[PDB]
């Protein structure tokens, strides 16, 4: 995709490409998949702006499917070791890590947009399963920890039960932005 | 340029006396001012205008110091960078 | 594809000819909708209501479709920002395109004589694989959507739920003077 | 491909463009190979610019295109139409299918081709697949159908002929040489210096 | 490839247009096609009157493409000098032999081969399909050995026994056939 | 991927990472690889010249990747005279958590939520041809095996005999597990 | 790969290495003889003759081979300009990288050490397909270029064609002392 | 891979990571070595010489190995250049890898503490396919490049001819410090 161009009028003018002008407002988009790479990215802005401004707010929009739960880990320390609150909102999707790093937002500042569609669900394969039963073994333990650390996490983030989101999460629970903000996911829906 | 306009058009100049810095008031009105110097980027601007042309079908392509700089215009000088206020009080070009 | 460079008189600045047209409040949607398609979209309109929120938008469309999520952070974004998006179509508007034109500002959706216009439900938002289980949860998100896209549909073109069910039943091709009966569009551009 | 820069001379300095920019600043405006969205929509854009920067000069839009879609080739025709000033067409080595039909839709008097330029002009084909259900089946015939009718229409338009005249001859592939379409009345002039 | 830079400062190509001089390398095609006619256009307005240095080290390609060439060097009004460098095939022969009569060049070890064009595009579908692009092939056939004839003051009938299969020619060969006027030492 | 372009004020316009190397940042993002591993001893190089004595921030989020590779970083990270510190960010595995390990004892971090995983080398190098070379290339593989177990032992203040067991199988640690095996020294929350 | 920049003092210009290297005259054949990368030789060869038709150029060959037209581009090209073209063997000069080297201006002709030299005739120089009428021109015009490839490299090495004839009936490696010995080369490069 | 920007202080100049580490005369072999890889250490080592004659050219090494005419055009560039050559072993130097690290100067040979080292006879330098006659050609340069390798490795290592004959028959793997002992390297590094 080509970019486009914008030009910022300061005291001269710079050129930027669209979301480094965007970054200078204190914009972090996660668009796509949740990859080592992007997710680096993101914690590259992160940091950035935390040196920029610590008290500013920094606004990390999320339309994302989901993708590595180690790198949206990296992602969900880096917001909360940070000290500015990261606000959240939901574009489009937040599904799976996407879900979880937009409930991961500043409590009173996760928002979605009207026809956004949130999606939690138990984490699917970290990794491949093959080699010896004691691999396999190994790597379902694995999974099972960190099925048990998203849940934790998620029911921290809604003030829910972890009861309740072992039920939820056991199959894919697609939301609307108003089911998101009574499940506890998001806190406001934008509209104007 | 700017400041020139109004000396080389009549004026009244205040200058410092023959001592050390009561000012003189000169009328300039008579003052004969002869102006030049080495225009060296002026012959491009003279060859662009005089030979502009065209790309493309449609269009039609024209072809292609002493003589330039013989049939020099205002138009060059203002694209060359003096001012028209000023080159219209240089009435005559040599 | 070599995107021309123009010239713009201020000094002079040199713009890709898409940026250049973006500094006109000229944002365009071409080819499917996808994350990263939309998200310049959304980019572009929240830079523009920032330069200057009264002043119109104008979203040209010439796409056959894409994602539902993808195009409805465009929706979205269109109807949040304080300027009044105009949504122009190009050669066509299918889809999620079709939609996203006729979410233009009522009044100002816009379309060229010989465009074609598309409105449909949708298809798969997703694959449907897996158990019985999860495939009974595809099948109701999808059908959600179908709802909501209809029900959104419907409020564009003041026409009644029941009419877009019927019409988007199957793939309903429209002329720009269909799409302006039916509701879609406001005008049709000439000169 | 490496596109050769260019210098434009202007006032004791020098811009520096590629080729095609060069002459995108002599309102000159290239259609080369397949009419996709993304090469019609650079065509829109170029065309949309030209007008502002002077709504009364003509427009030069060389064509040398096989054909394409015919969506991404209508938002070339609108754009042609729409805008104020007028497209002088130009067909360089072929203009076929939606490449014929724009070379036509250029402003009557000013649709020009060179000597050994082909021009090609034909019905549809596909504009998208017919799959699914027989009912699927006959929604994407009738759409193609209109089309067909459509491109027709407008074409005899363009040339001054009956649609009868055009519906014969666009049945199979219609190769004309320039003079062809200068008699046909898909061009007006043929260039030779 | 990496393509030099030279002193402003240009790619070495960029640099060798600033002396009027254009390359075909490799197939004929629209886009390449069509930066020489835009290199061409673009080298007339900035004098009308200089010759244009064409190098054609090509194995053939389009026809189309290569007409788009052929009319724009028959059309500005600068002569376009022709000279080929490896091999001047197909409608590369045809680009070279279409040059300023007097100055169509070639190099002393270059290879010059002539023929009757292949597909012009498939010939599928019905009887009635294959009827049209088989007669637009032969037109195709006859104006390309009647404009060859013209560039070498031959007859057409000597074209068209001579390109009926693969005709590979000397520089000198070309010379005395009359696809080129020189052939360049030092 | 776009690269942000940020601007820092003295203007210099960087790309987001180039401005974090001014920092003295430096990542090691994804599979370690021959041109990855070139990258960070670049890198490392750079600062050490920048300033001897500052200390360089090495932040991982890696699966891991090759020995040889990896061995280039390692031994950069020992030779230059600034302390590295390492972070391990979503991940440090194989011989991402070799590296991590490797920091300047005191100067290793993890984030909350990070993953640490140790385990012996796969293949380092596939092992065709005939016997003799597979034997050839077996030693080889047992030789490095050795060697990174007896490096992490000294790394983690544990015996080799603790690290041979530990590293059998893929052997996954919270970072509080990593601090308490002697992979990291601190666990960073704010 | 990324290409180092290099800083000349003159102020300062940038360039890339190879660029640089240019600009002391130097050109380089690595790989394939393509068209394109025999093309940027020709263009590299004719700038340089502008720049200075006296200064020899140096010529540094790294190549398997490739097409023989494209090698008879640069082998005309350097025969055509004014300027001394002095060949060097870096790696090796196969198939056409041999003649190449050997056609450099006679007593400038070098070679490292440890390099490797190697003549053949020619294979392909296009698949022989078709009928047996299209096969039996293919096959002429190969002879052809078989003789004149001898001829030339003969006329370089101040031997008889028919010692090159036997000599590139296969493929004939050489040593730097080896083709000095020949006639390819005239002097082997220490220090 | 992004390689960073890097900024000398002098006014200021931005380079790549590389490009200014080159300014500090450190030039990279990583990876296989190919023609384009191996004329990029050659064009390096001929800037350096250029810039300062009598300065040392350090030249970093992690290679798995790569063809070795290309080997060879490096090989030759660092004996004939004046400036001395030091060489170091990063992660790895296996085959051309590691003859050229014994090509360095001698005494200026280096590796780092956990480097690995492996010398071997050459594999395939290309095919052998074709006819009997052909197959034996190629046969026989193999065995030539064969027997030069482990005579330029004896003459690099202060060994018997007959010692790197042994030694090379099958991948021979070292520890920084057994190719010390070997007569590889002349030093190890640790701070």
């Amino acid at each position: 995709y080509l970019v486009p161009t914008v030009i910022e009028q300061s005291g001269g003018e710079r050129a930027f490409d669209i979301y480094s002008r965007l970054l200078k407002e204190r914009i972090v988009f996660l668009v796509g998949p949740v990859t080592d790479e992007s997710a680096n990215l993101v914690v590259a802005q992160l940091l950035f702006l935390e040196s920029e401004n610590p008290d500013k707010d920094i606004f990390f929009y999320i339309n994302s499917p989901g993708g590595s739960v180690t790198a949206g880990m990296s992602i969900y320390d880096t917001m909360n070791f940070i000290k500015p609150d990261v606000s959240t909102l939901c574009l489009g999707q937040a599904a799976s890590m996407g879900a979880f790093l937009l409930s991961a937002g500043e409590k009173g500042k996760r928002f979605a947009l009207p026809n956004s569609r949130i999606m939690i669900h138990q984490p699917l394969i970290s990794g491949g399963l093959g080699g010896q039963a004691s691999d396999i073994e190994i790597h379902a333990r694995e999974l099972l920890k960190i099925k048990e650390k998203l849940n934790r996490l998620m029911a921290k983030h809604c003030d829910r039960d972890l009861a309740d989101l072992e039920r939820d999460t056991d199959r894919d629970n697609f939301m609307s932005a108003e089911e998101a903000k009574e499940y506890g996911l998001i806190d406001q829906i934008l509209e104007n | 340029q700017q400041a020139l306009l109004k000396l080389i058009e009549g004026t009244v100049a205040s200058v410092p006396p023959q001592g050390g810095r009561e000012f003189i008031n000169v009328d300039t009105t008579n003052i004969l001012f002869i102006c030049g110097g080495a225009f060296a980027g002026l012959e491009k601007v003279i060859r662009q205008r005089t030979e502009k042309g065209g790309i493309g079908f449609g269009a039609s392509v024209h072809s292609k110091i002493t003589k330039l700089f013989g049939i020099v215009e205002p138009e060059d000088l203002i694209k060359f960078g003096l001012i028209p206020e000023l080159i219209g009080r240089l009435p005559v070009i040599a």
